[PDB]
RNA sequence: AAAGAGGAGAGGUA
């Protein structure tokens, strides 16, 4: 089973210990996975698209 | 011995479909054709002359009397009235006798070309939709080549293909007399028959050894076909039809109910409708109708063939009145309603009755309690049998009479028919072998059987609305079968664990759980003495010693208590050689190192009571 | 932000145990298990980096066999063990064909 | 008991390789006893015995597979079990219940 | 055994041994064996109409002579079969 | 002598 998570905040990322791995398949789609877990955090701005 | 030894299943050959449904007369002519999509008269229900129900092919429809009601009686065996050709016998030949059509183009057997293997495709090494375009008339096959360079044998056409290669043959030229033998038809059959078995047989098995991984694979089943086509001398040309079998009129009543109409059956509107397109298939024929009409007609012809034989199978299905499809010929043998799983593994029975069930205490084990409304049904014809022969009555119709007026006399005489004779009961859902057993019934008053509460867990029933069917046996050997072999009073253990299957279940565990515990309050007479069981009991009955008191009772024999201490607690040792050794639960008197003299238990009057039932019920 | 990938929790009862007995009787394929092809007997787990575990089987003669985990296979044996032919090594229900 | 008995039914075949001269022809399902007897008798002149392969069957597909077109048109597929009896020319000695 | 066998043939469809029993039973006699259910001659010429030759053989029990094919649908003893069961006389 | 033929929907009880 899977599920989203999503943000209630705007702003930067940083990452604190995840390592992410590159995935191909056999049609040229790359997906990125999660080696090592962690902590994801955001930290507060205003973001002008 | 034994009428048959075994059963076998083949192709049928038109020779062998023809001798089917034929028969000769001492006229000289042969009947068996239908020809006509008739079954019977509107104002006189009577049946046709050369219909689907014609009495000349299938068989006279009342006993020993022809159509034209001018021969009768049954003095004549086997003789045909010279003024109509129906033959004088019985009508159970109608349940028998068969038909036949005969087709004006052939037509392809769906369950050949459509299946999971195709055996046509397959023989004939073309893939399926190049056969199924051949056929239903969608494109042109090469059956000759000629003394042409790009035509090959066996070889896909199209319209303006077929256009181009007339153009250039019709031009009148030379070096194209090679006779190209181009047929866009059923074409079939043509393909099939120059198929040459062995010489192919021999080139598959050459081939076979110089190839390898799924290339092998294919030709080895070919080769496999091959081969069931030599051991059983078939041709394979006879997949193709050209005579169509039809039922005994008997399998597909007509059925006169609706007061001025008539009820609906499926067979007959799909033979109506085959006859239909033949007739017309074949008058058009007749006149030398242009060759673009001729082939919509043969088209139609082969659809209704295949909606008759397997509907839906292959196109768009026929429907009837509301948008509900036909019934074929194959809906009838197919599934859980067919007739396999139907009619065959299972059936009705006579002699049965059904009824709710109460509880009867009281009863035996092996007895069951059957209301006498349903008794003097379910065994008329024993009773009818000991009224004639015992209290001589006369004939049957006076024992007939006798039993619907309700003599009094009736009772007397089943009371006794009935004794000695096993009977079956069944519950609705039969897990397993338990669920039916045999059970020797008495007469009781009411419309509910009675159950004995000891064979209720086997069946899983509780008195709260389930209910019960009742089986007769007929025969000696039955009743020996029902005696020796399911007798409800001999099924002990369960065949999947070897564990008891008729212990005491609900009330009769609480009150033996009553009658055994203990009570530290309510303890009047206790630390009397009593010598045997008997007067323990006695003393109970006359409420001088309650139920759970302690008391010491004279008991000689293997006793076995709970907590109780293999070492003994007290020892006294006494003149002339005599030792007492008092436990928890007993006091024993010994001599020097020998046999014992006295024993008594310490214990309660219910405990009593319960072993003494146990030791007394193990005697008798 | 990311996409969570875990296994959902279930009760115990009879509904969940009769497709286990018909998956059996019916000898179909599994979704697990890792089984070893050959006899030897000596395997070493051989802790790589970034926790990458490479089973390596080590015969008599000499082979390796060289049988690699996965991310989530569990482990059911230890270092310097003895192996059989057709052993499970790392848990699941095993494919019979 | 009743577990090996309902085991045994689905683990006593087994597929033939390019047999040598026998009638078994590759990719057919036959008991092991009777390769085994076939084999023993064909071998005693000197001739190229068959190969084979075990295999595991499966509760429906072993009872598709048995020697009576009758019973097994009775429990599933009737259409296609009749048509291919009916092209093999098989016929039913009428052995065991149903 | 026997149970199943009267319970299949003479108490649903066997259209001659119903008679038998009963008028065996009435007249306290020894009731006959049955014969060929109903249904199969239905099932047999049901597949028949599909264009598929089935039938039934007997062995050849000596000599070259091949098996001889057995007429289901014929009567074998010369007595009446009425639809339903009657008490004759 | 005679006497019920199938089919399709909807709702219930173990
Ligand atoms: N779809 C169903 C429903 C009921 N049953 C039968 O009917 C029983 C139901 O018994 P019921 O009296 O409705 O309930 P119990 O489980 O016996 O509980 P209780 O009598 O205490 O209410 C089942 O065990 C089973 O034998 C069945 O076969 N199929
Ligand atoms: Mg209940
Ligand atoms: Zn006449």
């Amino acid at each position: 089973a899977t599920k989203d998570v999503a943000t209630d905040l705007a702003g930067e990322i940083r990452f604190q210990d995840i390592v992410p791995e590159e995935k191909t398949d056999r049609q040229g789609n790359t997906t990125r996975i999660a080696q090592r877990g962690g902590l994801l955090w955001v930290l507060a701005g205003d973001v002008y698209n | 011995e034994q009428r048959f030894d075994y059963v076998k299943i083949a192709l049928a050959s038109p020779e062998r479909i023809r001798q089917w449904g034929e028969r000769t007369l001492p006229n000289g002519q042969v009947v068996g054709e239908v020809t006509k999509p008739e079954t019977i008269n509107y104002r006189t229900l009577k049946p046709e002359m050369d219909g689907l129900f014609c009495e000349k092919i299938f068989g006279p429809a009342k006993d020993w009397e022809c159509h034209c009601g001018k021969y009768k009686r049954v003095r004549h065996r086997g003789i045909v009235c010279e003024r109509c050709g129906v033959e004088v016998t019985e009508s159970r030949v109608r349940r028998h006798r068969m038909g036949f059509i005969k087709l004006a183009a052939p037509v392809a057997h769906v369950w050949y070309l459509k299946g999971i293997p195709s055996y046509i495709a397959i023989l004939l090494d073309m893939p399926l939709r190049d056969v199924e375009q051949i056929v239903y008339f969608n494109s042109y096959v090469v059956l000759n080549p000629g003394n042409h360079s790009e035509l090959q044998y066996k070889q896909l056409l199209n319209e303006d293909q077929w256009m181009e290669i007339e153009d250039q043959i019709y031009a009148e030229e030379s070096d194209l007399e090679g006779i190209e033998v181009g047929i866009g038809a059923e074409a079939l059959q043509q393909l099939l028959q120059d198929l040459n078995l062995n010489e192919e047989s021999e080139k598959l098995r050459q081939e076979i050894a110089e190839s390898k991984g799924q290339k092998r694979a294919k030709l080895i089943k070919r080769l496999r076909v091959i081969d069931n086509f030599i051991g059983t001398e078939s041709r394979p040309e006879w997949m193709v039809l050209n005579v169509i079998p039809v039922i005994p009129p008997d399998l597909r009543p007509m059925v006169q109910l609706d007061g001025g109409r008539f009820a609906t059956s499926d067979l007959n509107d799909l033979y109506r409708r085959v006859i239909n397109r033949n007739n017309r298939l074949a008058r058009l024929q007749e006149i030398l109708a242009p060759e673009i009409i001729v082939r919509n007609e043969k088209r139609m012809l082969q659809e209704a063939v295949d909606a008759l034989i397997d509907n839906g199978r292959r196109g768009r299905t026929v429907v009837g009145a509301n948008n509900r499809p036909l019934k074929s010929l194959s809906d009838i043998i197919e599934g859980k309603q067919g007739r396999f799983r139907q009619n065959l593994l299972g059936k009705r029975v006579d002699y049965s009755g059904r009824s709710v069930i109460v509880v009867g205490p009281n009863l035996k084990i092996h007895q069951c309690g059957l209301p006498r409304e349903m008794a003097i049904e379910l065994f008329q014809p024993f009773v009818i049998h000991r009224l004639i022969k015992n209290h001589s009555i006369n004939n049957i119709k006076q024992a007939k009479k006798l039993i619907q007026k309700n003599d009094p006399l009736i009772w007397d005489v089943l009371e006794e028919v009935i004794e000695g004779h096993p009977v079956m009961l069944n519950r609705a859902p039969t897990l397993h072998r338990l669920g039916i057993q045999a059970f020797e019934p008495i007469l009781v008053e009411g419309r509910a059987i009675q159950l004995h509460p000891l064979v209720c867990p086997a069946f899983n029933a509780d008195f709260d609305g389930d209910q019960m069917a009742v089986h007769v046996p007929l025969s000696i050997e039955a009743q020996a079968e029902a005696r020796m072999l399911m007798l409800a009073s001999g099924n002990i253990l369960s065949p999947a664990t070897g564990q008891p299957i008729v212990t005491p279940s609900q009330d009769m565990v609480l009150g033996c759980y009553y009658l055994t515990a203990e009570n530290p309050g309510a303890q009047k007479g206790a630390g009397r003495y009593f010598a045997n069981l008997e007067d323990a009991i006695r003393a109970f009955e006359q409420g001088s010693v309650d139920l759970h008191a302690w008391v010491w009772v004279r008991f000689d024999g293997e006793v076995e208590s709970e907590g109780e201490s293999d070492e003994p607690e007290s020892v006294v040792a006494a003149d002339d050689g005599t030792v007492t050794k008092t436990y928890r639960f007993r006091r024993i008197r010994e001599t020097e190192d020998g046999q014992r003299l006295s024993q008594y238990v310490k214990t309660t009057p219910g405990r009593i009571l319960f072993n003494n039932t146990v030791q007394t019920a193990l005697i008798h | 932000l990311v996409l969570l990938v875990f296994e959902r929790a279930k009760t115990g009862d009879i509904i969940q145990g009769l497709p286990r007995i018909e998956e059996l009787l019916e000898a179909r394929k599994p979704k697990e298990a890792c089984i070893l092809a050959r006899r030897p007997g000596v395997a070493h787990i051989n802790y790589s980096d970034d926790d990458a575990i490479d089973i390596q089987v080590i015969e008599a003669d000499g082979t390796q066999a060289d049988y690699p985990v996965g991310p989530g296979q569990p482990l059911i044996i230890s270092d310097g063990e003895t192996v059989d032919a057709g052993q499970a090594l790392t848990d699941g229900p095993a494919n019979p064909h | 008991k009743h577990i090996e008995v309902i085991v045994r039914q689905m683990t006593s075949k087994v597929r033939i390789d390019d047999g040598g001269d026998t009638i078994m022809l590759p990719g057919e399902l036959h008991e092991l006893r009777e390769v085994y007897n076939s084999n023993n008798t064909m071998a005693l002149t000197g001739m190229a015995p068959a190969q084979f392969t075990p295999v595991l069957l499966g509760i429906t597909k072993a009872s598709l597979n048995t020697n009576s077109f009758i019973s097994a048109a009775s429990f599933q597929e009737t259409t296609r079990v009749l048509t291919e009896a009916a092209i093999e020319g098989k016929s039913d000695w009428l052995r065991g219940l149903k | 055994a026997y149970i199943l066998q009267e319970l299949l043939t003479v108490k649903s469809d066997d259209m001659q041994g119903r008679n038998e029993a009963l008028n065996a039973i009435v007249k306290g006699k020894a009731i006959p064996r049955p014969g060929t259910p109903e249904s199969f001659k239905v099932l047999m010429r049901e597949l028949q109409s599909l264009c598929l030759d089935i039938a039934v053989y007997k062995a050849s029990t000596e000599d070259y002579e091949e098996d001889k094919e057995v007429d289901l649908m014929a009567d074998v003893n010369q007595r009446r079969t009425p639809s339903r069961p009657t008490y004759e006389s």
